[PDB]
RNA sequence: CCUCCUAAAGAGUAACGGAGGAGUACGAAGGUGCGCUCAGAACGGUCGGAAAUCGUUCAUAGAGUAUAAAGGCAAAAGCG
RNA sequence: UUACGACCAGGGCUACACACGUGCUACAAUGGUAGGUACAGAGGGCAGCUACACAGCGAUGUGAUGCGAAUCUCAAAAAGCCUAUCGUAGUCCGGAUUGGAGUCUGCAACUCGACUCCAUGAAGUAGGAAUCGCUAGUAAUCGCGGAUCAGAAUGCCGCGGUGAAU
């Protein structure tokens, strides 16, 4: 996982992107490919677009995947 | 049995103000209760039946009847006149000391048990409950086991609405939700 | 009730001894110890547990 | 004897039979036994009933099957159920 | 040899006419006294489901009747 | 030859109806576990090893000391021996898989790290046809080092312990 003395990781250019986008109160969905940073309840309700490896897929953040990095819920590979 | 003279008392009264009922007659009353168990699998070795009127004997307190099949099923391989099953019916002071000793010791000992489904009533004030394993009956003995069996109870009150089966049967104590 | 045909039916002291609350009841157990309750001494048996003992991470860390 | 809802067997030492509870392994059963303050080598079956509730309460603390089946089983529902890729692997 | 139809509302009535059965079974599946009521559907219930056993409510019979069919069957001729 | 050359981010090389090749761990009593009590070699250490003290169940964290080492350290060798216990059970065997909580390294541990702790406890009870290595400090078994390496060996390369049968 991680340190707790560390804390938690977020990317700063997405950080970024949500510092501009909790103030606006938008429903734009953000578009981005730093899958290694952790969903935080700072953003929890809006929308993200994670890249897959190939596409942009759409992440809708919710109240219970706070805690995960934002790839957690964009697969890379498809079995069949 | 302390139950029934505990209902003839404070019960009967409780339930008709709670009812809001204006005839004695009305409230509800227990009429008797059934254990059955289903030992389908029998007619092929019949010693499963043995250790199943046994266990039924040790819980009722009463010589259960082994049930035969009343039409030939041959999906499940049995035959007409198989026995196929045992129960036993108890009234009156035989049923009360059964149900009071049932919510006493035996209900608490189910195991995960967290409550008793309130929407089990068939829809005219009767319950019925299955218990996954007989060892919660403190009669039957973990060392001598033949194996873990079921059973069903069934509650057969004089109620004629779901309603008032329910309030009668909380105001025993029963564990509902 | 037809005679002897049934199991022996007796009088059991049922204790559970977290809550120490006695049931008084009978039952088709036999106990090996017997234990007097305000009335004769009745087939003592203990029990484990009766009717009366039976009952955001982010920012954590 | 029989302890949080189960039936331990009685002939084995007490910090070995305590392991068959879901929940209790040996570390958690030593502890447990080092609370109550019975030896881990004295058999269940030769164990007083006072001190088997006290050992009753204190496993009471502890998440054991009933709880620890059903919290177990809702968390993994919470990833199979969020898509997540642990939950996709989980379901199939 | 038996049952239905042909067969024309008494009986009977033919065809290399249209459809099926019999050449047994049972010392209880006979006699009597006593007692009982089926099939299905829905609801509730451990394994247990479409369907086993249990409980409830509807249910002149939609069952059963040793067997083919017809006619009968509650005083049951059905079931102990 | 404004690309089959070049730069960057993300992903993949880690997918699994399956099959095979090399191994590791087991299926236990010639053993598991809990206490004591011994006996090595070789190699590494400033791109670091850390005495000791404290905190923590632990991995580790803080302070601090010695050492470019025959000086200080990795580091305790394990198998072994004594006592207790388990008493043949899918178990006090086995430790996969999964749930939770952490520590480090690193910009960063989701894909996809290694360890720690608690819980779970899967197959496995000696393995068909077939087939492999080994002639003595060998096989068998037991630990310990190093290269690569920020982190990441059950592989590779070495070291010693016990030590056969034919």
């Amino acid at each position: 996982p991680r340190s707790l003395k560390k804390g938690p990781f977020i990317d700063a250019h997405l950080f970024a992107k949500v510092e501009n986008a909790l103030e606006t109160n938008s429903r734009k969905p953000i578009k981005t490919w730093s899958r290694r940073s952790m969903i935080l309840p700072q953003m929890v309700g809006l929308t993200l677009s994670v890249h897959n490896g190939r596409t942009h897929v759409p992440v809708i953040v919710s109240e219970q995947m706070v805690g995960h990095k934002l790839g957690e819920f964009a697969p890379t590979r498809t079995y069949r | 049995a302390r139950l029934k003279a505990l209902y003839n008392n404070e019960l009967k009264q409780k339930i008709k103000e709670e009812l809001g009922l204006d005839n004695v007659m009305q409230v509800p009353k227990i009429t008797k209760i059934t254990l059955n168990m289903g030992v389908g699998g029998a007619s092929q070795d019949k010693k499963l039946l043995e250790g199943a009127v046994a266990d039924m004997t040790a819980i009722a307190g009463q010589k259960p009847v082994v049930t035969k099949a009343r039409k030939s099923i041959a999906g499940f391989k049995i035959r007409e006149e198989w026995p196929i099953g045992c129960k036993v019916t108890l009234r009156g002071e035989q049923m009360y000391e059964f149900l009071d000793r049932l919510i006493a010791v035996a209900i608490p000992r189910v195991r995960d048990f967290r409550g008793f489904s309130p929407k089990a009533f068939d829809g005219r004030g009767n319950y019925s409950l299955g218990i996954k394993e007989q060892i919660v009956f403190p009669e039957v003995d973990f060392d001598k086991i033949d194996r873990i069996r079921g059973m069903d109870v069934t509650i057969t009150t004089s109620a004629a609405t779901d309603d008032e089966g329910r309030a009668l049967l909380k105001a025993f104590g029963f564990p509902f939700k | 009730m037809r005679k002897d045909i049934h199991p022996d039916y007796h009088d059991v002291l049922f204790h559970d001894t977290n809550a120490d609350v006695f049931f008084l009841t009978r039952s088709t157990v036999k106990t090996k110890t017997t234990r007097e309750y305000e009335g004769s001494e009745y087939p003592y048996y203990p029990l484990d547990i009766s009717s009366a003992s039976h009952p955001a991470s982010f920012n954590k860390r | 004897a029989r302890i949080a809802g189960v039936n331990i067997p009685d002939n084995k030492h007490a910090v070995i039979s305590l392991t068959y509870i879901f929940g209790v392994g040996r570390t958690t059963a030593q502890k447990i036994l080092e609370a109550v303050g019975i030896a881990p080598t004295t058999k269940v079956s030769q164990l007083d009933d006072i001190q088997l509730d006290a050992i009753r309460a204190q496993v009471a603390n502890y998440m054991t099957e009933g709880d620890l089946r059903r919290e177990v089983s809702m968390n993994i529902k919470r990833l199979v159920d969020l898509g997540c890729y642990r939950g996709i692997r989980h379901r199939r």
